């Protein structure tokens, strides 16, 4: 339905699955169903129901073998509902999570556009002791080498 | 040989000389505070019983002493020396103080319809409850019918689903009053299980229903907010096939056992097993032999 | 029969424990409980679990009458005016 | 007014309606029918919710014998 | 010259005190002085730290309260007479009347403990505890004489109000040299008679309430080894102790009848 | 006395409990045979 070039009456069908209850193999199948939930709810722009659907998700589980390309699309998808929304420093802390996935870690660009979404997330957030917890953290962190004009 | 011989007779000065040292310690006073006056001052009650206004040890630092703060009195100045945990006594896990305790969720074969009930019931509020908040989340359910056919059992599975350990308790007035007072260490430790309300000459124990940390919930059970009704059967419809099979720690036989057996639970095939050790496969009418035999 | 109902919970089995000992001491003992009815009636509580201290040397005199335990040559003549409310277990003709 | 409700949800067409219920009755039909909301997963209220908890809350008084009456 | 030292030092009236508690800040004791108090401790002193378990005997200096030699064991002469000197040996087959539940006894008891191994070769569990609970003159007693006459083992003789002593501890002090006698001379049964004594449902009753709670306990300490199995008796089980009946606590119920017109004439 | 700690062999190390107030681990003083004890039998104690 979402491929036959029409999406209003696409979120509708699939946001009625209840993969938590449905009582499946594992957390694989039913992580796939509720990402794939929250992408159409992102596609119809509705927020509210995207954020009450991904906290069904419990990001522990993440930490898996075959939990990669699952989790960067989950957090993919927090990213653009909190970009749309308005925060800044949640969008940090998602870009850091995604920086700090050992599948990211590999690959030149992976990683260097990670860093530089994640330092101007650090930068783009009020002045709190959180922010500014973060802009430590961030400060070098050693890989953040001296991307040109960047790391200044 | 001069390495060990000195390595060991070095150990055994160091133990006598620190032996020695031992021998010039003095024991304090264990009692708790009272009430905490000025700050250079305690009413601590020794174990014993008799009450002292004490000081406070300088290096000790304060607010880590409230009342029914385990500490170690000086034995003559009567000073707080240093505090101590409190102390674990036999009045825990039969006063229902267990946190952890769980078998699996395969242990309960069948029964799909009141797990997933009970599941509707109890996942919500132990995760997101901001939903609710957008509007009380359900605090107690009931678990309903025969003897709640594997009552326990249930809490038992469904809690290690949901990663929430345990808080159980028994309903079988100073107790009421406790029984309460320790909710307080029970949401620091979830599901609360207050089991067995039938068997009632107390008043204190009423549905107090305070406010606690959001999430956290209770499935008070008994027979005959906290709305929901599981019924159960005491038999099940063709589980009782399933309840053997998974309680066959030790098929055509299971089947021809159930075919005329009907209890309660797996202690039919408990008593099945029990029998044919006293006269691992090998069994077969054996088991139909116990399930004529027991009365019940 | 106020010698055995004392403060001090377990002092009246206490005191049975050493009647029956002084008994097997000597040769051949005649008992002779009297008014046993202040020691000893039903044993439901209710409200009664504070007497329930002359419940337990009541049974400490049933478990010395006869147990697990030889109680030599000695016979009792217990007497009461009332062996309605008197427990079964006293009553019983493995004692009595 | 603390409930989150939607605009098809007036409350004075469920009070001009003759009915015996209390204080403790209108509180429970209220969270009963934020709770059945929930239940149905939606974050807005409806007359529906509101038209099940009325009749959940209000003839639960019943299953008596009539023979009585 | 310092073991000389520590030998002087170590005169002889030691307090005998219990370790209930420890904790590490090093190794401490929150000893128990049986003059009844108790101490805390920071070094533990003369003992070894031999992990030092909650619950020991440990001979303490009377005014440091200072751990000195650590003592063996202390069973007092209420339960070091309390087993059978003198085996009895009445019968098995002279208990008339009473069949399945002398059978059901004879397994849950004998057969765990004589065939310990052949009950688990089969996923088994033979459970530790049997409550005969019986109309006043059944002959629970009866059958217990007959077990302990015809079952080899330890006999233990607990007496209902043999564990309700007015000092307060003494009684639990007591049952935890019982439990700890049945298991030294395992394999052992432990016959309760009248445990309506020991407590019954409620609350010196704080006392009493103390004991049943260390009864409950030290008996869930229980595993499928440990070769001590408890055989309860009772008369009235007006509702027990609901918690005292539960699993891996007392849990196999033999139920004993009034006799029948053949027990009856059995029995004459 | 309730427990005679095994005698140690030599030294025996006897025990007693004085009831209500403590329970204490003794020695023998003055005693001219150091076997008339008989782990029961309600020894002499002296008070410090
Ligand atoms: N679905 C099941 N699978 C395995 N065993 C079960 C099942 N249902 C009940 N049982 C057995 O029946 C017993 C019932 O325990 P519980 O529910 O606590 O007591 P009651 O059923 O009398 O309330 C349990 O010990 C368990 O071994
Ligand atoms: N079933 C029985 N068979 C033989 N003797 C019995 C029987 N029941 C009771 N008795 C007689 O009574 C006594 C045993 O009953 P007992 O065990 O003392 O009862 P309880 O357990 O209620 O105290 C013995 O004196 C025995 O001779
Ligand atoms: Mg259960």
């Amino acid at each position: 339905k979402e491929q036959n070039g029409d999406v209003k009456e696409a979120a509708s069908i699939l946001q009625e699955l209840q993969v938590e209850t449905y009582g499946s193999m594992e957390k694989k199948e039913r992580v796939e169903f509720i990402l794939e939930q929250m992408r159409l709810c992102l596609a119809v722009k509705d927020y509210i129901r995207t954020q009450i659907i991904s906290k069904k998700i419990n990001t522990k589980f993440f930490q898996e073998e075959n939990t990669e390309k699952l989790k960067l699309k989950y957090y993919n998808l927090m990213i653009q509902l909190d970009q749309h929304e308005g925060s800044y420093l949640s969008i940090c802390k998602h870009y850091r999570a995604i920086y700090d996935t050992p599948c990211i870690q590999a690959e030149s660009e992976k990683w260097q556009q990670a860093l530089k979404s994640v330092v101007l997330y650090v930068i783009l957030a009020p002045f709190d002791n959180e922010q500014s917890d973060l802009v430590h953290r961030i400060s070098g962190d050693k890989k953040l080498e001296e991307i040109p004009k960047y790391k200044d | 040989e001069l390495r060990e011989q000195l390595k060991e007779l070095t150990k055994q000065y160091e133990k006598s000389e620190n032996d020695l040292k031992a021998l010039q310690s003095v024991g304090q006073i264990v009692g708790e505070v009272l009430k905490q006056l000025t700050e250079e001052k305690f009413i601590v009650k020794a174990t014993n019983g008799p009450r002292y206004v004490v000081g406070c040890r300088r290096q000790l630092d304060k607010s880590k002493l409230k009342p029914g703060t385990r500490v170690a009195l000086d034995m003559t100045t009567l000073t707080i020396m240093r505090y101590l945990p409190r102390e674990v006594d036999p009045l825990v896990y039969n006063m229902s103080h267990e946190d952890p305790g769980n078998v699996s969720y395969s242990e309960i074969g069948g029964l799909s319809e009141q797990i997933r009930e009970l599941r509707e019931v109890i996942e919500l509020p132990l995760t997101n409850p901001e939903l609710f908040q957008r509007i009380i989340p359900p605090k107690g359910c009931l678990l309903y019918g025969p003897p709640g056919t594997g009552k326990t059992l249930l809490a038992r599975a469904v809690a290690s689903q949901l990663d929430c350990n345990f808080l159980k308790v028994v309903s079988s007035g100073e107790s009421a009053r406790l029984i309460r007072e320790m909710f307080n260490y029970a949401r620091d430790h979830c599901i609360i299980f207050m089991d067995e309300i039938d068997a009632l000459m107390e008043l204190l124990n009423q549905m107090d229903g305070f406010d606690t940390l959001h999430r956290v919930k209770m499935i008070m059970a008994t027979n005959r907010r906290l709305d929901r009704k599981i019924h159960i059967d005491l038999p099940n419809e063709q589980a009782r096939l399933d309840i053997l099979k998974i309680h066959a720690g030790p098929e055509i036989d299971y089947e021809a056992i159930v075919k005329l057996s009907d209890g309660f639970n797996g202690a039919d095939l408990r008593n099945v097993c029990t029998e044919a050790g006293m006269f691992v496969q090998e069994d077969f009418m054996k088991a139909v032999r116990k399930v004529a035999d027991s009365k019940k | 029969g106020s010698e055995l109902v004392q403060k001090y919970v377990g002092e009246g089995a206490r005191m049975v424990r050493e009647l029956f000992e002084m008994a097997r001491t000597k040769k051949a003992c005649l008992i002779f409980f009297d008014e046993i009815d202040a020691i000893g009636g039903a044993r439901f509580d209710d409200g009664a679990g504070g007497d329930n201290e002359v419940q337990r040397t009541m049974l400490e005199l049933i478990n010395q009458l006869d147990g697990f335990d030889p109680r030599g040559n000695i016979k009792v003549l217990m007497a009461t005016n009332r062996p309605d409310t008197l427990d079964p277990a006293l009553m019983r003709p493995g004692r009595l | 007014s603390k409930m989150n409700l939607s605009e098809e949800v007036d409350l004075e067409d469920y009070v001009a309606r003759p009915d015996k219920i209390s204080g403790a009755d209108i509180n429970s039909i209220c969270q009963e029918s934020g709770m059945l909301a929930v239940r149905e997963n939606r974050y807005i209220v409806l007359a529906k919710d509101f038209e099940k908890a009325y009749k959940t809350v209000i003839k639960k008084d019943e299953q008596e014998h009539e023979f009585y009456k | 010259e310092n073991s000389e030292k520590i030998k002087v030092n170590k005169t002889l009236p030691y307090l005998v005190s219990n370790v209930i508690e420890l904790l590490d800040v090093g190794k401490c004791a929150v000893i128990k002085t049986s003059t009844r108090q108790t101490y805390f401790l920071p070094v533990i002193g003369l003992v070894d730290a031999e992990k030092l378990k909650p619950g020991d005997l440990v001979g303490v200096n009377k005014d440091s309260y200072l751990i000195l030699e650590t003592l063996p064991t202390e069973y007092d002469s209420r339960v070091k007479a309390m087993e059978v000197d003198e085996r009895p040996t009445e019968q098995y087959s002279d208990i008339g009347g009473l069949d399945k539940q002398i059978q059901e006894l004879v397994e849950a008891i004998v057969l765990p403990m004589n065939h310990k191994e052949k009950f688990e070769n089969l996923g088994i569990q033979p459970p530790k505890g049997v409550l005969m609970y019986g109309p006043p003159g059944t002959g629970k007693t009866l059958l217990a004489r007959a077990c302990a006459a015809q079952t080899k083992a330890t006999f233990l003789k607990l007496a209902g109000p043999q564990l309700v002593q007015m000092f307060i501890g003494d009684g639990a002090k007591l049952v935890r040299d019982a439990f700890a006698l049945a298991k030294e001379k395992a394999p052992s049964i432990i016959f309760i008679d009248e445990l309506d004594a020991i407590g019954t449902k409620r609350f010196g009753d704080r006392e009493v309430q103390r004991t049943m709670l260390e009864l409950l306990n030290q008996l869930d300490g229980f595993q499928p080894n440990t070769q001590v199995k408890v055989i309860a008796a009772t008369n009235r089980v007006d509702i027990l102790d609901p918690a005292l009946l539960r699993s891996g606590r007392l849990d196999r119920k033999i139920e004993f009848p009034m006799p029948n017109e053949e027990a009856r004439a059995r029995i004459m | 006395c309730t427990k005679i700690i095994n005698a140690d062999s030599e030294d025996p190390k006897y025990i007693i409990n004085v009831k209500q107030f403590a329970k204490f681990v003794v020695d023998l003083s003055d005693q001219v045979a150091p076997t008339d004890i008989e782990e029961g039998m309600r020894v002499g104690v002296d008070r410090n």
